[PDB]
């Protein structure tokens, strides 16, 4: 079973105090010679271990992160805390907890990892995509497909859906990843459709924003 | 009487690599072969004096015994895994015990070879060298599978000879420091206590063997009052050291007397405070 | 399935302040033989803790002992700290010329 | 010399 | 701490194809080392532990070893299954270091980026700031350039680049560029045209519109 569950709360405000739980259903960290530790992994970059903690109490760090890191237990084995104070926007990523054995005076590898938790750090707050169309060049000759596009700007929490036609066109699409810029992200999303079809009918680009409970409808037109 | 004894620890480690595997030998109490797995170029190695002076062939044959029984040993505890449908990802512990008690002048007087998982009694060698006693429910298994086989005949055959005759040849070989015997410094100390009565301490240190024997007496009797002695420790040098305390009156320390008892002491030793 | 250990810290010669000495902390009775053993001055880890073989009696559980040089000193504290398995929080014991 | 298992598993 | 060097930063295999990924310690780190495997969006789970020893459950297929201070991780008969990332470990000194993590793909034939180019929308402009966007679509492999001309000068500056991993449907790649300016610097040229050059075309690939058409 084993089964271990990160919690915490993502979008967190600068020089705050972030505030993780694991939570493991399957060994106990009490006359156990079980321990659990800490991982952090910015997205695109290499994993960090930040701390670990014992079934005895004794805690290890990374002396890496001057001292702004505490790990702790619960007095009912089934529960990991850590704490990180003054948050900083390079804190960003998604945070794991493993387990390993104590063998003497060594840890062991990491045998189970949890889900893993986002927690973003940004002082921007959440606000509505803009959304706007792509149209195809001003003096573009007769070609056989064409390619529209939907530029979304300016809107903070990280995740948006793209659709074609209410989703009816779903062949050929292509929904890029997001950027950031100044704390507001943007990114683009492509349709490829056939000359038959454009502009014999109309496509519309539907853009779905959940954070802010927006839904957008765009029509591209030369 | 005198005795070989060899012991052996194989502990899976799971996540960590391979199973630790260790073979220690002992002489009477005195450890004097070592091996161990995890070490680079897993060799027996010796840690007494007298048994340096074996050839290259005596530590090339015993090397390649040692590493035979740590595959053997791995095997097992993979068997031992599925006989009590366990989990794979736990760390569990077998351990072993051969060997021959042999009296002072060459019969053998008990043979040993027993094995325990994980703490518990799993299989044993009765003393009549024939007959398995198997407790667990998957030990039977082993038992019958081992009498088919008939190990019960070749571990006879290994006690009563191989290791009663090496046993001969290291007690000959290492008389130097096997047979010594050397007698205990002893002393007794008095503390005042800050509640009124005083903790009188008789120390023995720096003997050989660990067979001692240390009392407290009132007026010469057996004494009826509460004696807090601890257990028999080593000192890291081939010696031990014991002390036994007694809480006494204020003026009566000179009833008291301890009396140590040694098998290296002409006779036994008494001291007053 | 588990034996909690026991303890005794002791020093090897008689001890007198200034004369060097061997400090050992006698570990028995135990399982599993997975055990940390640290020597504690004035509270900090000292590295040099070389160890004994970890051998077990016929009860089938393990002991060890465990040495390192010192010089007794009446301003210095030394003790032993053990963690095991079966201990929920790790046994402290501090050496005493008794 | 110790003693030898002979490969025989339990 | 002891840093961990893994490479190569990213491999690419064909179907059944046996691939090594190497790992280094700047310290002796003997039979102290794992290697954990992260699915696309998934957790890094266990794969080998020590140095040779498969965890219960892992295909038989990957192999661990070690010559001297560089591990090495072998998997010999690849399928699409184990397209990922790959991380090292160190367990031994407290401060445990990781590996950088090597990403293992599966090749296909190559392709050639479809570009088009985006003159922005009057909605954008009536804003005041102004983004030209040219998208490339369904490409191989994942080495791709862009450069820019505003009326023959590149002004790199004020770029912005999202490329996205292989595409589910044919492990494509795609890439956007976002020429983000003001209104006035947007008015001030006429011509704007994109140059990407991927290792199939030789030449640049070229587009470009006119503001006044």
């Amino acid at each position: 079973q084993v089964t271990l569950k990160e919690s915490g709360p993502g979008m967190l405000q600068p020089s705050k105090t972030l505030s993780l739980t694991c939570s493991f259903s399957g060994f106990s960290l009490s006359t156990s010679g079980l321990v659990v530790n800490w991982i952090r992994q910015p997205s695109g970059k290499s994993l960090e271990w930040l701390a670990a903690i014992d079934w005895d109490g004794d805690e290890y760090y990374n002396p890496s992160p001057k001292s702004r890191l505490t790990v702790s237990k619960d007095t009912s084995n089934t529960q990991v805390f850590l704490k990180i104070t003054s948050v900083d926007t390079v804190d960003t990523a998604t945070y794991y907890c493993a387990r390993s054995r104590r063998y003497g005076r060594y840890s062991g590898a990491f045998d189970y990892w949890g889900l893993g938790v986002m927690v973003t750090v940004s002082s921007a707050e959440t606000t509505a995509p803009s959304v706007y169309p792509l149209a195809p060049g001003t003096a573009l000759k007769s070609n056989s497909m064409v390619t529209l596009g939907c530029l979304v700007k300016g809107y903070f929490p990280e995740p948006v859906t793209v659709t074609w036609n209410s989703g009816a066109l779903s062949s050929g699409v292509h929904t890029f990843p997001a950027v950031l810029q100044s704390g507001l992200y943007t990114l683009t999303s492509s349709v490829t459709v056939p000359s038959s079809t454009w502009s014999s009918q109309a496509v519309t680009c539907n853009v779905a924003h959940p954070a802010s409970s927006t839904k957008v409808d765009k029509k591209i037109v030369p | 009487s005198h005795s070989l004894r060899y012991f052996v620890t194989a502990v899976s480690r799971p996540g960590f690599g391979e199973p630790r595997y260790m073979e220690v030998g002992y002489v009477d109490n005195t450890e004097f072969v070592r091996f161990d797995s995890d070490a680079e170029n897993p060799r027996y190695e010796p840690r007494a004096r007298w048994i340096e002076q074996e050839g290259p062939e005596y530590w090339e044959r015993e090397t390649r015994r040692a590493k035979g029984n740590e595959q053997s040993f791995r095997v097992d505890l993979r068997t031992a895994l599925r006989y009590y449908n366990q989990s794979a990802g736990g760390s569990h512990t077998l351990q072993w015990m051969a060997g021959c008690d042999v009296e002072s002048d060459g019969r053998l007087l008990r043979g040993y070879w027993q094995f325990a998982y994980d703490g518990c009694d799993y299989i044993a060698l009765n003393e009549d060298l024939k007959t398995w006693t198997a407790a667990d429910m998957a030990a039977q298994i082993t038992r019958r599978k081992w009498e088919q086989a008939g190990a019960a005949e070749r571990d006879r055959a290994y006690l009563e000879g191989e290791c009663v005759e090496w046993l001969r040849r290291y007690l000959k070989n290492g008389n130097a420091t096997l047979l010594r015997t050397d007698p205990p410094k002893a002393h007794v100390t008095h503390h005042r206590r800050p509640e009124g009565d005083v903790t009188l301490r008789c120390w023995a240190l720096g003997f050989y063997p660990a067979d001692i024997t240390l009392t407290w007496q009132l007026n010469g009797e057996e004494l009826t009052q509460e004696m807090e002695l601890v257990e028999t420790r080593p000192a890291g040098d081939g010696t031990f050291q014991k002390w036994a305390s007694v809480v006494v009156p204020l003026g009566k320390e000179q009833k008291y007397t301890c009396h140590v008892e040694h098998e290296g002491l002409p006779e036994p030793l008494t001291l007053r405070w | 399935i588990q034996k909690t250990p026991q303890i005794q810290v002791y020093s090897r010669h008689p001890p007198e302040n200034g004369k060097p000495n061997i400090l050992n902390c006698y570990v028995t009775q135990f399982h599993p033989p997975h055990i940390e053993i640290q020597m504690l001055k004035n509270g900090k880890k000292i590295p040099k803790v070389e160890m004994s073989d970890m051998s077990f009696s016929k009860d089938w559980s393990f002991y060890i002992l465990a040495h390192t040089e010192f010089t007794p000193t009446e301003t210095d504290t030394y003790a032993c700290r053990v963690k095991h398995a079966s201990m929920a929080e790790p046994k402290t014991v501090y050496w005493d010329r008794d | 010399r110790g003693p030898g298992r002979a490969f025989v598993t339990i | 701490d002891i840093q961990m060097t893994q490479s190569p930063s990213s491999m690419s295999a064909s179907l059944g194809d046996k691939v090594t990924i190497n790992c280094l310690a700047s310290e002796d780190i003997g039979n102290y080392l794992s290697w954990y495997q992260q699915r696309p969006g998934k957790s890094p789970k266990l794969m080998i532990y020590g140095v040779t020893n498969l965890e219960d459950g892992v295909p038989s297929r990957f192999s661990g070893s070690r010559s001297g201070s560089d591990y090495s991780l072998t998997i010999n008969s690849l399928g699409y299954d184990d397209e990922g990332i790959y991380h090292c470990h160190e367990y031994y000194e407290y401060p445990f270091t990781f590996g950088s993590g090597t990403k293992l793909e599966i090749k296909r034939a190559d392709a050639a980026p479809t570009v088009s180019i985006f003159p922005p929308s009057t909605e954008q402009l009536a804003t005041g700031g102004a983004s030209v966007v040219c998208l490339m679509n369904n490409f191989y492999p994942r080495d791709i350039s862009v450069k820019w001309k505003i009326d023959g000068t590149e002004r790199r500056d004020g770029v912005l680049d999202s490329v996205t991993d292989q595409d589910s449907k044919d492990s494509t790649y795609s890439m956007s560029s976002t020429l983000s300016l003001t209104k006035a610097d947007y008015e001030s040229h006429n011509l704007y045209t994109c140059e990407v050059v991927h290792k199939t075309s030789s030449s640049p690939v070229v587009k470009s519109f006119n503001r006044n058409e």
